[PDB]
């Protein structure tokens, strides 16, 4: 009789609300640097090659992309809350982009 | 039932707080000090009559309370003595200890307790995994029939055996009225016990253990709940793990699946199979086992180990039958290297010289064991000289002289073996 | 010991006498489960004689046990069974086993 | 390497916006919109660089392109 009682698991949302507070308190970059750099180089390859990209340009691009995605998710969260749901769906993403004017 | 509170308390060293094996264990965020500690935005609500800070109450919107984190004085906007300092202020629910019919001491509510209310902080010594293993082995040697370990987190356990609180006396219920939860107090982790529903005075306080046995045997559950599974542990075990020792079981061709199948077919259908113990061989399992020829030398080594270990007549019968099915010459050469004849001499002697069985059945055994001896490849009496099994054959043909087929088969066998030469062995200086 | 390379390839013993050297090495180590036709056990025995895994006090290898062998009776039995004159070959095998490729 | 924007990373990005639950089909949509935005900004920065007779895109071109799209960025020499 040497067994161990388990602490079980948290409810869905508790660890979500914790990590919400933790990420809204801290300010570091959330996208990994090297995959983002490779993605930027892949997009830039399609126009004209042999194009060097300074580290500061990649960092500025990363900051702008993170700010855009965070704003889009805030708007999509407002859309989901409006439809009496707590889960965001692609239809809310499309609607947010539609009302923002980004999608024609 | 009579109160046993002081008697239960005298059995162990009472603790007011959790003790730590070292300062590194039990720290929140795996020890990563969150210097920006989570401060609730609650405004302090001081009742001027009672002078009590009502902030961070049950129906208040304290984020920390919802996220199972306790406010720390001097860090939160709620001020000191808020209503979310239940662990630190040690404001336990009133409880008593009473002797149960079968479970020993148990905890009962001295007062009616509201839903989601904090009952009591589980107390103990915070220990690492190696210390847990050492203490577990020591307690199993001591024969203790009670769990006193809970998993604080991965690699970090809490022991309630020698030191702790009243919470160690809470008994398992398969439909429990209370539950254990994990909370964060400052940079530390606590394990509390909270009320899952409305509980009245006098009712026993129980929680689901969710036992991780770590290979320990199942313990029957006597909670009395209608939804009881009958055993402690979300780990279907019963006796479908081993019926015979692993080398002996694999010698018979049995594996984990074949040892599972027999117990699943009978024990779950109201037929008795004893608790795991290899001192007594269950002959019915060995008879019902399926037999397939051996083609692996490690299996032959396991067979030789089973011959050297098992004393049962029926296991040896089925191993010899499996050898009869076996016809791979390389496995037989390995058995010769393992000196299978030496083991077969003792197997004969125990059955047809010592008489624990019936003469007809022993005759059937002897006819079933002479055949592969006649069949195996042999090239030199050096093989036999490592066993001198011929002497045993002479003794058993002389004892059972009335059974003439055995005598004639042993005649043919010794005639065949006597034709073989002896392998030359270089003499050594003396 | 069962590998492609051979211990006796670093000695003066001819390949036609490799089984003879392995039988000498196996019989010197007092093994009794050995059979002449089992080359694997012969190789294991000679490997443990020349490169033991736990050598005794102040001994590099088990080659000193060869001096207890009675090579004369072995040569007599070889001459009887196989009509081979190998009396000097047993001595050469013993000397090579005790010290592989001496300076002559 | 659009798959390099991994599922935990986009989960973190959604989590900063205060989102509690995430649909399983949303990740391809976020990858698509991020690709579209990056495509536009990278295109404008590249033609800015090509007008500047340079072979290396600097941070100034990026900040210029972003500010011309009404997404002014502070902190990179603007
Ligand atoms: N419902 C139940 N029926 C039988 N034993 C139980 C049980 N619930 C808990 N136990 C036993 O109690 C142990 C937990 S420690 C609980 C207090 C201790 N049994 C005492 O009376 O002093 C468990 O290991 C289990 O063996
Ligand atoms: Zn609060
Ligand atoms: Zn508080
Ligand atoms: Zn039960």
């Amino acid at each position: 009789t040497g067994g161990v009682m388990k602490p079980h698991r948290y409810r869905p949302g508790t660890v979500a609300l914790r990590e919400i507070r933790r990420y809204q308190k801290s300010t570091e970059l959330l996208i990994r640097k090297l995959p983002f750099q490779r993605l930027v180089r892949e997009i830039a390859q399609d126009f004209k090659t042999d194009l060097r990209f300074q580290s500061a340009a990649i960092g500025a691009l990363q900051e702008a992309s993170e700010a855009y995605l965070v704003g889009l998710f805030e708007d999509t969260n407002l859309c989901a809350i409006h439809a009496k749901r707590v889960t965001i769906m692609p239809k809310d993403i499309q609607l947010a982009r539609r009302i923002r004017g980004e999608r024609a | 039932p009579a109160d046993k509170t002081e008697e239960a308390l005298t059995t162990f060293k009472t603790l007011s707080q959790n003790s730590y094996q070292n300062k590194t264990l039990g720290n929140a965020h795996n020890g990563r000090s969150t210097a920006d500690g989570m401060s609730c935005d609650c405004e302090e609500n001081w009742d001027t009559v009672s002078g009590i800070n009502n902030a961070c109450g049950e129906y208040s919107e304290c984020i920390n309370r919802l996220t199972s984190i306790e406010c720390i004085s001097g860090t939160c906007s709620c001020g000191d003595d808020c209503q979310n300092q239940r662990f630190q202020k040690k404001q336990y629910a009133p409880i008593a200890v009473f002797e149960t019919e079968k479970k020993g001491y148990g905890v009962r509510a001295q007062a009616d307790i509201r839903q989601d209310a904090f009952i009591y902080e589980y107390l103990g010594e915070v220990i690492d995994e190696s210390t847990f293993r050492k203490r577990k082995e020591n307690y199993d040697n001591q024969g203790l029939e009670h769990f006193y370990f809970m998993m604080l987190q991965k690699g970090e356990f809490i022991d309630a055996t020698a030191k702790g609180g009243l919470g160690r006396f809470c008994n398992h219920s398969c439909r429990p009225n209370a539950y254990v939860d994990k909370w964060e107090v400052g940079n530390k982790l606590r394990m509390g016990i909270f009320a899952k529903r409305e509980i009245y005075k006098g009712e026993e306080i129980c929680f689901d253990y969710n036992v991780d046995r770590y290979g320990a045997n199942p313990q029957k559950c006597y909670c009395g709940e209608d939804n009881c599974i009958g055993f402690l542990g979300g780990r279907t075990q019963t006796d479908s793990a081993n019926i015979l020792p692993v080398p002996i079981a694999e010698a018979l061709g049995s594996t984990n699946a074949q040892e599972q199948r027999w117990v699943r077919l009978m024990k779950e259908q109201n037929k008795s199979i004893k608790a795991s113990d290899y001192s007594s061989i269950n002959e019915d399992y060995v008879n019902s086992l399926e037999m397939r020829p051996i083609a692996d030398k490690d299996e032959a080594s396991k067979v030789t180990s089973a011959l050297l270990k098992t004393q049962d007549y029926i296991i040896l019968r089925k191993l010899i039958e499996r050898v009869s099915l076996t016809k791979d010459p390389e496995v037989l050469k390995e058995i010769v290297r393992l000196r299978g004849y030496q083991c077969v001499a003792n197997i004969l002697t125990m059955i047809v010289l010592d008489q624990e069985q019936q003469q007809v059945d022993v005759e059937s055994f002897t006819l079933s064991v002479l055949d592969m001896l006649e069949s195996w490849p042999n090239s030199s009496r050096n093989r036999i000289s490592s066993s001198q099994i011929e002497s045993v054959l002479e003794s058993v043909k002389t004892k059972l002289k009335k059974i003439q087929p055995i005598g004639k088969k042993i005649n043919s066998l010794l005639n065949s073996w006597s034709k073989l030469e002896i392998s030359y062995k270089i003499p050594k200086s003396q | 010991p069962q590998g492609e390379m051979d211990l006796l390839d670093s000695t003066r013993i001819h390949p036609e006498d490799y089984s003879l050297a392995r039988k000498m090495a196996a019989d010197a180590l007092d093994i009794e489960d050995i059979d002449d036709d089992d080359e694997s056990a012969m190789r294991n025995a000679i490997y443990e004689m020349v490169f033991p895994r736990s050598p005794p006090k102040d001994e590099d290898d088990l080659t000193f046990k060869l001096d207890e062998l009675i090579l004369d009776d072995y040569a007599t039995e070889l001459e009887r069974k196989h009509q081979l004159k190998k009396r000097s070959t047993l001595q050469i095998i013993k000397e090579e086993l005790q010290s592989r490729y001496r300076e002559i | 390497n659009i798959q390099g924007i991994t599922k935990p990373a986009i989960r973190r990005l959604a989590r900063r916006g205060g989102v509690k639950r995430i649909s399983g089909l949303i990740y391809e949509e976020t990858r698509g919109v991020l690709k579209v935005f990056l495509e536009n900004v990278i295109r404008d920065a590249v033609t800015y660089t090509e007008h500047a007779k340079r072979k290396t895109v600097t941070a100034m071109d990026v900040v210029y392109a972003l500010k011309r799209q009404g997404r002014t960025l502070y902190g990179f020499g603007g």
